[PDB]
């Protein structure tokens, strides 16, 4: 499949999917396009206009071979709080931004816990998080909460 | 660069009142995320309340809210910790603390941390 992106302001690109067909390989290629991540891009199916679906077949929402999609992207970057909870089972708030990586979260708790960064390690929703990739990837909201636990040696 | 300087401690009788402030000295607090810690005699240091570095959101332990109000001044350099109905449990050493923001590079600040004594 090879589908049209056009971007609102009004600029155009094309990407190839080959391998899955879904929303992620969708945003994979206009990731390696423009380089903004999947939680960024606000797409839309054209002609309809609706948003496209996370976690929906891309020929289940009316897309096929040659169709085109609208692309906005949202720096998704407006500070939010999240809940930390930590290795000693204590909860607070932490100032982040879903365009910060997991190292940078670590980095704000290392700060306030003592504990070296590579001496812990992190979870969401039981999901271990990846030092480089950035918070929205993970679909971290307003309060949601991350675990702190030891790598104890 | 930024220090933090703390004043408003002191002694209160239970039921009192106490405003502590945490000054920006160095800078402003612009774009800051702003903290208030306290450590109780012989007990690991605990939070207490957040005030988020836009000023919007305000964040509080339980065994404060209710009690404790963050607030800034931002024209002024100033971020205060209000607590009334003090209790004797709210005894300890309060610290103020200031964080940068991404993409920022993370950096921790610390005022130096101030004695508040409740007596019955």
């Amino acid at each position: 499949w090879d589908l049209t992106v056009k971007m609102l302001a009004g600029n155009e690109f094309q990407v190839s999917l080959s391998s899955s067909m879904s929303v992620s390989e969708l945003k994979a290629q206009i990731t390696q396009k423009i380089g903004v991540h999947a939680f960024q891009q606000r797409l839309a199916v054209h002609p309809s206009g609706v948003a496209l679906q996370d976690r929906v077949p891309l020929a289940s929402q009316g897309l096929g071979p040659g169709s085109t999609v609208l692309l906005v992207v949202d720096k998704s970057d407006e500070p939010l709080s999240i809940l930390v909870r930590n290795n000693k089972g204590r909860s607070s708030t932490y100032e982040v931004r879903l365009t910060q990586t997991v190292a940078h979260l670590k980095q704000q708790v290392s700060g306030l816990e003592g504990v070296q960064d590579d001496l812990f390690w992190l979870t969401f929703e039981g999901k271990p998080l990846e030092d480089q990739l950035p918070l929205g990837e993970y679909g971290l909201k307003p309060l949601s909460t991350v675990f702190m636990n030891l790598r104890l040696r | 660069q930024l220090q933090l300087v703390e004043t408003g401690g002191g002694l209160v009788q239970a039921g009192g009142s106490l405003r502590l402030s945490c000054a920006a000295s160095g800078r402003t607090f612009a774009g800051l995320s702003v903290k208030w810690f306290r450590q109780p005699p012989g007990a690991e240091r605990e939070w207490v309340a957040h005030i988020t570095s836009t000023g919007s959101s305000t964040h509080y332990a339980d065994s404060v809210k209710g009690r404790f109000t963050i607030s800034r001044d931002y024209d002024r350099n100033m971020v205060y910790l209000q607590m009334s109905s003090l209790k004797p449990e709210d005894t300890a050493v309060y610290y103020c603390h200031a964080s940068t923001l991404w993409p920022e590079k993370h950096q921790d600040y610390w005022g130096q941390g101030i004695q508040v004594t409740v007596s019955s």
